[PDB]
């Protein structure tokens, strides 16, 4: 059995070759993994709030999705990105 | 107070990043010129042996091609980034086919939405959700078929629905539904919100009676790669491989660094014999995956 024996060789020499590099570390080492969980479950609930935000609002509460409505799709993905930044209401009238 | 144009953002972008690079030194090369927010780099690639495609965002108070030309002919540890002001982004809101906006395809659209986002909430373990309330009720047909019997197209309610299901995939979790893509970098790159996917304007002809079916059976198809788990081989062929076990190779180490030696190591050096376990995991992890990153 020589197949076998080649992807031993193909798998370890990558996990040598790729050891202490971030984005291999991030994928499978297990203090990475959990550290890069938190920052996205963490900036995920940032975009939820933002949502959440947008709707008691009414960022879309006359607004389909339809070419129609692409400038105001446009003003309130803007107003989407200014709430993830943190900007209150005052810094969003710059859209007016 | 004068308001701030958050939603503008101008950034480079750099070609090629070595693997080996990590985001501390490029965060801390460009961390000293003001205004600077936060790097982003891309998913490695093997048939450019594993190099990212990086982004360095700035604020828009910022003169990017005095900084692009700055570090224009800067390596970071044998690489040169030669950084390129990266434009921002012209046409947002794109089309889709012009079917979408149909009775029967818009229904369809909603039970696909309402299974992602109880997917999306559960892997990623947000909350229960409030938009997913009564979906039931507007996936059922209503009819009079009784008032039919003894005497023998745009339908906004159903596409109110689906909106507020299609913009939480997008805002929330990345997800452009209509272009059937995630972009899960999104909250690091420049444009956090960048190319969303809108219904077309209106079929020209009749609609078919089996081509929307149709439509139904490709769009689901390319939808169901957007909820796949990850990979891992079978417990007979993870062990070929050869799958290391963690307290067997914790005695290995134990033995090569008689029983006073023993409970040495267990009592006094607590930290090392988990790094030993995390490194196994770290090992077995890479291997258990069958589909893992390699040479093609």
């Amino acid at each position: 059995d020589y197949k076998l024996d080649f992807r031993r060789q193909q798998m370890q020499d990558f996990f040598l070759a790729h050891k202490d590099e971030e984005w291999f570390r991030s994928k499978y080492h297990p203090d990475e993994v959990g550290k890069r969980r938190q920052e996205a479950r963490g900036a995920l609930q940032n975009r939820l709030r933002v949502f959440l935000s947008l709707m008691e609002t009414g960022w879309f509460d006359n607004l389909l999705l339809d070419i129609d409505k692409a400038d105001a799709i446009v003003k309130m993905l803007d107003a989407a990105v200014i709430k993830m930044e943190g900007g209150t209401e005052n810094d969003l009238r710059i859209l007016e | 107070c004068k308001p701030r144009p958050l939603h503008k953002t101008c950034s480079l972008f750099m070609r090629n990043i070595a693997p080996n690079i990590s985001r501390a030194e490029i965060i801390s090369l460009c961390k000293r010129y003001p205004g600077f927010m936060r790097v982003a780099l891309s998913e490695p690639q093997p048939e450019r042996r594993f190099f990212r495609r990086g982004w360095v965002t700035f604020d828009r108070s910022v003169n990017i091609k005095e900084i692009c030309w700055n570090l224009q002919n800067i390596r970071l540890r044998e690489c040169e980034l030669s950084p390129g002001v990266n434009r921002d982004l012209t046409r947002r809101v794109r089309n889709i086919n012009g079917i979408t906006q149909h009775k029967q395809i818009v229904r369809n659209d909603i039970k696909l939405a309402a299974k992602l986002i109880h997917t999306l909430d559960d892997r990623t373990q947000l909350w229960q959700n409030p938009i997913l309330k009564n979906i039931t009720d507007y996936l059922i047909e209503e009819v009079s078929a009784e008032e039919e019997e003894l005497l023998g197209e745009r339908d906004e309610k159903l596409i109110k629905v689906l909106d507020k299901l299609l913009l939480y995939l997008r805002i929330v979790h990345s997800l452009d539904y209509y272009n059937t893509c995630e972009y899960p970098n999104e909250d690091e790159m420049p444009n956090r919100c960048g190319i969303i996917h809108v219904r077309g304007p209106m079929p020209p002809n009749r609609i078919s009676h089996g081509e929307v079916l149709e439509w139904q059976k490709t769009f689901e198809e390319k939808l169901t790669p957007l909820l796949s788990v990850r990979e891992s081989l079978s417990e007979e062929e993870a062990q070929k491989m050869g799958r290391k076990d963690p307290e067997q190779e914790v005695e290995k180490f134990v033995t090569s660094n008689p029983e006073f030696v023993r409970k040495h190591i267990f009592n006094k050096h607590a930290e090392k014999i988990e790094e030993v376990k995390k490194e196994v995991a770290f090992f077995n992890n890479f291997l258990t995956d069958a589909k893992r990153p390699a040479l093609p």
